[PDB]
RNA sequence: GAGGAGACAAGUCGUAACAUGGUAAGUGUACUGGAAAGUGCACUUGGACGAACC
RNA sequence: AAACUCAGUUGACACAAAAUAGACUACGAAAGUGGCUUUAACAUAUCUGAACACACAAUAGCUAAGACCCAAACUGGGAUUAGAUACCCCACUAUGCUUAGCCCUAAACCUCAACAGUUAAUCAACAAAACUGCUCGCCAGAACACUACGAGCCACAGCUUAAAACUCAAA
């Protein structure tokens, strides 16, 4: 349930001091806001610690290095899949709101 | 040693010159190196007269760490003021 | 580009076209049938169906080229391969049978393994958080890794420290050192790794 | 201080997934408002600023709840155009 | 019995055990994730100090202390010390929303110690003292 | 004599206000500072917080 | 950077402030009031009615005596800067707290007076729709001017009331 707006704003016929002071009018707009915008650092840390204690000789750090590389490839794959999945959408929702616009006036 | 730099103009007003001279005196008391540069708003002698006027207000307090020198293609003059050492101050007192 | 977007790069591979029809999945058969009606770019003058073709060596030659001197770049590449093979043969002959089993004489394998050893696993990239760029460590994709290995090899060979030493011999010596996991190129890879580890604390500055 | 320990704000990890345990604890603190309260209490929010922020948050919540109600109400009308063409 | 996120109640007869010990007897790994420093002290069930590890004590200095990596390092060091001092399972109690809050636990586990409970003891005054004034940058 | 205001009127030192004016602005009051002004406490919106979930 | 060699756990411990509830919208004339309990207690069966008196009036501030965790004008130190009498960091005082007096000001604003009534034939713009009756208060170009003078006041760098001259065609 939405918070009550009865006797909240400073208006004539409202004896009490205002409860809310909205900078913008509290009227639904015909549109919604736009969708607002590191990875795999633990494997990197493992690989780098092994390098630190081994003098950066990859021959005996092969396992950690392969894990790090595979995890980076998985990160790129995840970026691609997330992009395609992202592509209700704000555009469709704005179309729906346009179809049923808010009428704060008379007609 | 902290270096405090100032940039002045040949046609600087007397009141502003006094304000900046007070600031320079405070710096000298604090024992900083005051690099004063003067630009053309004039002759080099007249511009150096401003350095002499500023140092006049500090008879036995400040001195020229570096003497006036023409820099910026001769457009500007530059000098470095420093507090007088203990020995220099004692010599001034003896004088 | 004189080629319209409808043009596709040719696929030069004899086995691909000689593959039996029964071995083709539905998608592969669809791809072939579609290619039957697609414009194809003329085969570039660099690659052919020759069984001795090596894309890595071709790319190395291209990177070593200066001002369109493909002939000279190819000459240097073949001279380097010949020098590597001759040095390995000399070591194999001068070495006892016990280590002759391990001594490698295939210059192409030596070159591939040298570049692979030179490949850096992690690079340093400028990443910006709040308005300041920092050399944050980051994984390097495969293309970037291979390119960095090749470029480091070429630049180290091109350095002026080696005077009156021809590029064939310089590159052969450096490739052998890299194959044995030594030399300035591997040293540079280790320096990159060391700097990345030193700046490890900035990993979170990455956002992707 | 004068209460018993390990009862308040304590979660038990299941099968050793401390990440899941910490996510649950963080959800608990956020829903109870402790995270926001700590962030706001880091510096002293003067009473007028506090009142303005509270009013702004109340208006934002009213608007968001009404917009969500409208969206959920109209979501059914996202069907396929039945009278396509005419 | 079924797994319940609520901790066992002292005095209540419970079948839960860790290394043959009740919940009230497990060591406690107090973490403190300040704004720019993460401290980790592992004490016994009778508040007997066992281990300590901080981002500052781990060689990190200045801003480096207030990072997840430094917190992991401190957690690993504390876990190692506690392991050598005879600690297997721990009740983790963390008081602070600093960057090391979760990284300290991650390091404390990577160092070997298992966690059975995570406790948030961030001091939240019911007003009381007045904090310092806001920053205008 | 000196102050205050206004105007005429070109300069000197800053860039305080007008954009989130680059530290939002302002009221009351106190201290401080060539100087616009800085800061503390409370107050105002004559600012905003991007207005479904993220 | 400066600063402190103090820091963590546990236990004891305020004359400071009053998470969540509160997405409630209440109480009071306004200022104000959001921890718990109790006591006392929230004027007027007709409305308006103070520069013409009585009683209040946040914060700041003064006087004297206490408290002091924390915060904090001023001051001191670090840093930044051309400079930095600021913004950023640290320390600390007046001050915020209690008692008894003063002080009597706020963008004290919901910038929308009290009371009664209407929604009908709208309404410069914006803002918080347009009006009717009645009453008091106030206003009559800008700036000079929250000023000078006079007067009153526990106020002595103050507050309230408050002009004129010169100037302009604007504000
Ligand atoms: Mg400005
Ligand atoms: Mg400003
Ligand atoms: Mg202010
Ligand atoms: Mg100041
Ligand atoms: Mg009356
Ligand atoms: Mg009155
Ligand atoms: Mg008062
Ligand atoms: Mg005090
Ligand atoms: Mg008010
Ligand atoms: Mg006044
Ligand atoms: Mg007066
Ligand atoms: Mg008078």
């Amino acid at each position: 349930a939405t918070p009550s707006l009865r006797g909240r704003l400073a208006r004539f016929g409202n004896p009490r001091k205002p409860v809310l002071k909205p900078n913008k009018p509290l009227i639904l707009a015909n549109r919604v806001g736009e969708r607002r915008r590191a990875t795999c650092i633990t494997e990197m840390s493992v690989m780098m610690a092994c390098w630190k204690q081994n003098e950066f000789r990859d021959d005996a750090c092969r396992k950690e290095i392969q894990g790090f590389l595979d995890c980076a490839a998985r990160a790129q794959e995840a970026r691609k899949m997330r992009s395609i999945q992202e592509t209700l959408l704000p555009n469709k929702l704005n179309k729906l709101l346009q179809r049923f616009p808010n009428k704060p006036y008379l007609s | 040693t902290l270096r405090k730099e100032l940039i002045l103009s040949s046609n600087i007003g007397q009141h502003d010159l006094d304000t900046k001279t007070k600031q320079i005196q405070q710096w000298i008391k604090k024992k900083h190196l005051v690099q004063i540069t003067i630009k053309k708003g004039v002759s080099e002698n007249e511009m150096e007269e401003i350095f002499h006027q500023i140092l006049q207000t500090m008879p036995g307090i400040a001195t020229f760490s570096s003497r006036p020198q023409a820099v910026q293609g001769g457009k500007a003059l530059m000098c470095v003021l420093r507090a007088l050492s203990k020995n220099e101050e004692k010599a001034y007192k003896e004088t | 580009s004189r080629y319209s977007p409808e043009f596709k790069d040719p696929l030069i591979d004899k086995e691909y076209y000689r593959k039996p029809v029964e071995e083709l999945t539905e998608e592969e058969k669809y791809v072939r049938e579609l290619k039957k009606t697609q414009l194809i770019k003329a085969a570039p003058a660099g690659k052919t169906s020759s069984v001795f073709e090596d894309p890595v060596i071709s790319k190395f030659t291209n990177m070593m080229m200066i001002g369109g001197n493909k002939v000279l770049a190819r000459s240097l590449m073949i001279q380097t391969l010949e020098a590597v093979k001759r040095k390995q043969f000399e070591k194999y002959h001068a070495a006892s049978a016990e280590e002759q089993a391990t001594i490698e004489r295939n210059p192409y394998t030596i070159f591939h393994q040298a570049l692979k050893n030179c490949e850096p696993m992690i690079g340093l990239v400028p990443i910006l958080k709040g308005g300041r760029f920092y050399q944050v460590p980051v994984p390097l994709p495969d293309r970037r890794r291979r390119f960095l290995a090749m470029k480091w090899m070429i630049t180290e060979c091109r350095d002026k420290k080696h005077q009156r030493t021809l590029m064939p011999e310089k590159l052969s010596h450096k490739l052998l050192e890299a194959f044995h996991n030594q030399g300035p190129v591997i040293k540079r890879k280790h320096d990159l790794h060391k700097m990345a580890e030193a700046n490890r604390a900035l990993a979170h500055y990455r956002w992707w | 201080a004068k209460h018993l320990k390990f009862i308040a704000r304590t979660v038990m990890v299941q099968e050793g997934n401390v990440e899941s345990a910490y996510r649950t604890l963080n959800r608990i603190l956020t829903m109870d408002g402790l995270i926001e309260d700590i962030k706001h209490r880091r510096y002293y929010e003067k009473p007028c600023r506090r009142r303005q922020r509270e009013s702004y948050e109340r208006c934002r919540r009213i608007y968001n709840m009404e917009m969500a109600r409208k969206i959920n109400f109209l979501m059914r009308k996202n069907r396929a155009d039945p009278w396509q063409g005419c | 019995t079924k797994f319940s996120i609520y901790p066992p109640i002292p005095g209540e007869e419970s079948s839960l055990r860790w290394a043959g010990k009740k919940f009230e007897e497990i060591p406690i790994a107090h973490i403190k994730a300040s704004h720019n420093n993460t401290q980790i002290q592992v004490v016994s069930a009778s508040n007997e100090p066992l281990a300590f590890a901080s981002c500052g004590t781990e060689g990190f200095r200045n801003a480096k202390k207030g990072t997840g990596i430094a917190a992991q390092t401190a957690g690993i060091a504390a876990a190692a010390r506690a392991k050598q001092k005879g600690v297997i399972h721990i009740r983790v109690v963390v008081k602070g929303l600093g960057p090391g809050r979760l990284s300290a636990m991650h390091g404390l586990i990577m160092g070997g110690l298992e966690v059975i409970s995570i406790t948030d003891n961030t001091p939240i005054p019911h007003n009381g003292c007045r904090p310092r004034k806001a920053r205008k940058l």
